[PDB]
RNA sequence: CGAUGUCGGCUCAUCACAUCCUGGGGCUGAAGUAGGUCCCAAGGGUAUGGCUGUUCGCCAUUUAAAGUGGUACGCGAGCUGGGUUUAGAACGUCGUGAGACAGUUCGGUCCCUAUCUGCCGUGGGCGCUGGAGAACUGAGGGGGGCUGCUCCUAGUACGAGAGGACCGGAGUGGACGCAUCACUGGUGUUCGGGUUGUCAUGCCAAUGGCACUGCCCGGUAGCUAAAUGCGGAAGAGAUAAGUGCUGAAAGCAUCUAAGCACGAAACUUGCCCCGAGAUGAGUUCUCCCUGACCCUUUAAGGGUCCUGAAGGAACGUUGAAGACGACGACGUUGAUAGGCCGGGUGUGUAAGCGCAGCGAUGCGUUGAGCUAACCGGUACUAAUGAACCGUGAGGCUUAACCU
RNA sequence: AAUUCCUUGUCGGGUAAGUUCCGACCUGCACGAAUGGCGUAAUGAUGGCCAGGCUGUCUCCACCCGAGACUCAGUGAAAU
RNA sequence: ACACAGGUGGUCAGGUAGAGAAUACCAAGGCGCUUGAGAGAACUCGGGUGAAGGAACUAGGCAAAAUGGUGCCGUAACUUC
RNA sequence: AGGACCGAACCGACUAAUGUCGAAAAAUUAGCGGAUGACUUGUGGCUGGGGGUGAAAGGCCAAUCAAACCGGGAGAUAGCU
């Protein structure tokens, strides 16, 4: 089925009845408008693509605005498309609420992880370090040994090294629904999502039943 | 958070005072024990006269850690110092006849009645 | 990876730095005007800007309270007098950047940082 | 942010009672042993507090037969009932740390007397 | 940590083909004098957005 | 031999299967638990310490197991230098002696700024053919694949008893990986405070400089673990060893020759990520350009004037993006940054004055004063009008429908 | 044993675990009395071993402050 | 070999604290060491702090951490006293 | 009184790190030993190469020592490259 677009809003914790804190990540997720339907007749397979938010009206370009102007959808900021599943239509310029995660309990969250920059092994891969005394020199965090000898004659692909570390798309999957809000466009989830706060999240039910 | 090498104080009367752990049981390469974890200890120095000499090897259990324990709530519960409670290595039978000192109710496994009964405090 | 943080180091130690500040703050006030580095002049806006909000009311605290900054007497006397009148109904925003090309010596990005006066 | 600001603060409690750093302070908790829930009472004194809304806690410090224990308590978190305040330290400190260094006669501190 | 073979002025050549140099060829005019200028920059004679702002 | 650095340790690994564990089976002198042996199986996992320079080995305690080998007995332009293997010295022994001894002890310089291949990251150029802005399909590639214990079944089957299942379900752990900062904490030389010596601001009071941040006590935001969530799958396809159904050759029998069934952490997919430079360069949506002169070696030709749109770039303010490029937001039709207002947080009752005391000091004003990166607002300052690049309807052949 | 190949001799002490160390025996391969033998208080930047305190040595690293590394301007090498 | 973190004999040598020509901060006097400006990655060098544990590291407590002054009390084995 | 004790100048160089086309053809930083003596140091002398000097390492004798440096025999010789 369908996921939704949210923005991540900070974090924050649930007091239950019994007593346990639940750590919940607040997802605002507003009404994410349809601006085109694909079928597998001129696509050759069946999506929706949806808008949500607001954008500058001197900012989006032309192009940009034709594409929203056919639909009657009003400007947002980026597009996603969602595969269907077969089970579900839907059509041009409708909008979807975050009502459809009232009967849910599992969904899966992605989003762009924080960037680290350029990273050391030691960081990146938990490599471990070698020791800071006993006669060491200039080889406390440095990698060592990345190959054998002569006989490869060449470092194997897919080598563990230093380099960028985060700023990529990550999931994070089977993660409890503790609450839904429609009059306010909340979705508590219990857990921690990828991305700092203001970055944006796609949220759809959880696929590992 | 116990380790191997950790000093560990005796909550129960058996005579030991100060004892070692030697190994963190219940998984390959564990760490550390945590607060009701059984591990293996070795005594330093015990009571003359008590049942247990000194350089005899026997498992423990843990109840009272410096770094302390979590509660579901967020709460979290911290002592002064480390303390166990002997046992005899093939049933777990804490030889102790009375314990010393608060005990925390993470011990109530179905099966550390006897350790829970004879703490003053929970 | 510095998120979120603030505050140019500008290749200097704590105390170096805050010595920096303190005179070319100095100097800013006694001649409304001054030709610097972009970084720097930037990185003064931090230091110079609230020491004429606290100007803006005189009290011996405040007056004690502006010494210890810029540890000067002549600075003090020029606030509070001068400055505290001037900028009475300006809610902040009393300096001005003006980039002015790159130093020769070296191609520093240069900068002329100004208060929002001197109309005469 | 605006969002995250109201929805802690319907989960707030208002029945709060002032208490400062190095006030004795004895705290009710509800206590669960299967399906019997019971008042259990801890009283100490009050060496830290931690103010950041519906985040905040106190840790406090008593001495047991032996050692001290040191319990780090939510505010606003539903096991807690209330919270009575017996004395008034007459402290300077935010944080009272330097007192699990200190036992016996040393670890005493005065009356405020306000 | 050091050549076997001495490169080609043809590897010399493709190594340098990064290091050229962009002009501006931003620049901008002044309102009021007429000057070109650096954009958001000062004049020569000191003018910036018509106005006078250096006084020297 | 115009030089291929040698034993161990550390870091980092990769492959084989003659498999240590987990998985599937045959036989058993297999009652059950637990075994013995053989076959299939390399997906993942596959200890910590004491002694010794040791590999090895002995010993202590864990685990499901602490597998065997190849890779210059893997790895010193990655680290160490304990052993061995220079020069000093001593012991035993051999020699008249200099000296020697896989005999033993004490001490004893480990260089290199990376051109090429390789590998980990990140960009520019051009191409994909009229240009441009977006969203995708997915060839292909990579990541992950571990498992203990407890309970139910059940104290059931089995067994004289003692002992004690298979299959299936639930819960809770260890190790490993991803993400995150709400909680518990670390850090926090940009915040507050205490205090020693000394210099200075005319002096008292009050402050600043220096002494590792002078020494300390707390601590915001960020980053972060010890902290907190999540993951290993289920299912499907074709199979290995193995078990079969029907079934002749060979009237019978026979798992096989025809045909039809099941059958493992292996293989393909399912989960996550990269991905159209996939030159086989893909698909969809939207936007922009439809003015004239001439020349010839009349060609997908060249030259001139006028127009240059969509969009891009550049510049500026910048960012939880970042080595630099790149990437994201914003540029007044504006909350992008700074300041300012309010709040929060932290530290903790400022200075001044008054009162009590001979004084240090105490009390009142006062939970005051000051507060970095945080939160909500506010055009006060800075993000200038413009210039620059990018054009003018986009080849030939053929096929199908209008004409 | 600064001497011992067999050897990690045998027993005891110390450790949960001791090829090291300490004590005792002598089967001294191959100690031995001024190329001196055995003791010896004090002394030693002398060899070996153990204990308390102490700690980032380590389990396992995290953050922070400075100088380089990176970008821009000027100058401008080297082995091969 | 250099406008080279090296070496080079003698004399004068103030204030505050201090036993002191140690050490900290200063006077007279002399200097900021002849490339700068940014950014605030890995990694290297020199430093600061650290939850729980405290030598489990390692050939070896290497390196770090720790102890550190004055006065009073008290101070073992052994000994050439 | 002391080849006495602690500790600066001064003399020396036990450990570690940095530095190895270095700032330096043995240094720097943090610790470390002696520091009234068999001490250390300025100036000037004497000992000359199969010789000197040596609290003895084959150490030192102008950054060169199991026989210094310079010139000569000398185009030594080289069954070797």
């Amino acid at each position: 089925m369908i996921g939704l677009v949210g923005k991540k809003v900070g974090m924050t914790r649930i007091f239950t009845e019994d007593g346990v804190s639940i750590p919940v990540t607040v997802i605002e997720v507003e009404a994410n408008r349809v601006t085109q339907v694909k079928d597998l007749a001129n696509d050759g397979y069946r999506a929706i693509q949806v808008t949500t938010g607001a954008k500058k009206a001197n900012r989006v370009t032309k192009p940009e605005a034709g594409h929203f102007a056919k639909a009657g959808v009003e400007a947002g900021r980026g597009l996603w498309e969602f595969r269907l599943a077969e089970g579900e239509e839907f059509t041009v310029g409708q909008s979807i609420s975050v009502e459809l995660f009232a009967d849910v309990k599992k969904v899966d969250v992605t989003g762009t992880s924080k960037g680290k920059g350029f990273a050391g092994t030691v960081k990146r891969w938990n490599f471990r370090t070698q020791d800071a005394t006993h006669g060491n020199s200039l080889s406390h965090r440095v990698p060592g040994s990345i190959g054998q000898n002569q006989t490869p004659g060449k470092v194997f692909k897919g080598k563990k090294m230093a380099g960028q570390m985060g700023n990529e798309r990550v999931t994070v999957q089977s993660l409890d629904v503790v609450r839904v809000d429609a009059e306010r466009n909340l979705l508590l989830v219990k857990g921690a999502v990828p991305g700092a706060t203001g970055s944006d999240l796609i949220v759809k039910p959880a696929v590992k039943a | 958070m116990i380790q191997e090498q950790t000093m560990l104080n005796v909550a129960d009367n058996s005579g030991a005072r100060r004892v070692m752990c030697i190994k963190v049981l219940g998984g390959s390469h564990r760490r550390y024990a945590g607060v009701g974890d059984i591990i293996k200890i070795t005594i330093k120095e015990a009571i003359p006269r008590g049942k247990v000499k000194k350089g005899d090897v026997l498992k423990a259990v843990v109840v009272r850690t410096k770094k302390g324990v979590r509660r579901p709530d967020g709460s979290v519960i911290r002592f002064d110092g480390n303390a166990c409670v002997l046992l005899n290595n093939n049933s777990e039978q804490p030889i102790g006849t009375r314990i010393f000192g608060p005990v925390t109710r993470e011990l109530r496994s179905e099966k550390f009645m006897k350790i829970i009964s004879l703490a003053p405090e929970v | 990876m510095r998120h979120r943080k603030s505050g140019r180091q500008l290749n200097r130690n704590s105390s170096h730095r805050q010595a920096m500040f303190r005179n070319m703050a100095g100097s800013l006030v006694r001649h409304e005007i001054i030709k610097t580095t972009l970084p720097k002049a930037k990185e003064l806006r931090r230091v110079v800007e609230p020491l004429i909000t606290l100007a803006k009311t005189d009290s011996v605290a405040n007056r004690r309270l502006a010494f210890a900054r810029t540890r000067d007497n002549e600075i003090v006397a020029k606030l509070f007098n001068e400055l505290g009148p001037r900028f009475a109904s300006r809610a902040g925003g009393y300096t001005r950047i003006l980039k002015c090309g790159f130093r020769a010596g070296d191609n520093a990005p240069m900068a002329y940082i100004e208060l929002v006066d001197r109309s005469e | 942010s605006n969002i995250i600001k109201q929805l802690e603060q319907e989960q707030m409690k208002q029945d709060v009672p002032s208490f400062r750093p190095g006030d004795t302070v004895e705290v009710k908790v509800w206590v669960v042993e299967g399906s019997k829930k019971r008042l259990q009472a801890f009283e100490g004194v009050v060496i830290a507090i931690r103010n950041r809304g519906l985040h905040s806690a106190f840790t406090v410090r008593k001495i047991s037969n032996g050692e001290g224990v040191e319990r780090v308590f939510q505010t606003h978190s539903p096991v807690v009932d209330s919270i009575s305040v017996k004395r008034r330290g007459a402290v300077r400190k935010a944080k009272l740390y330097y007192l699990r260094e200190r036992t016996g006669k040393a670890a005493r501190i005065k009356e405020r007397l306000n | 940590a050091v050549q076997q073979n001495k490169p080609t002025r043809s590897k010399r050549g493709m190594r340098r083909s990064h290091d050229a140099l962009t002009a501006v060829t931003s620049l901008s005019v002044d309102k009021t004098s007429g000057e070109k200028h650096l954009r958001h920059h000062i004049t020569a004679d000191g003018y910036y957005r018509g106005r006078k702002v250096i006084a020297k």
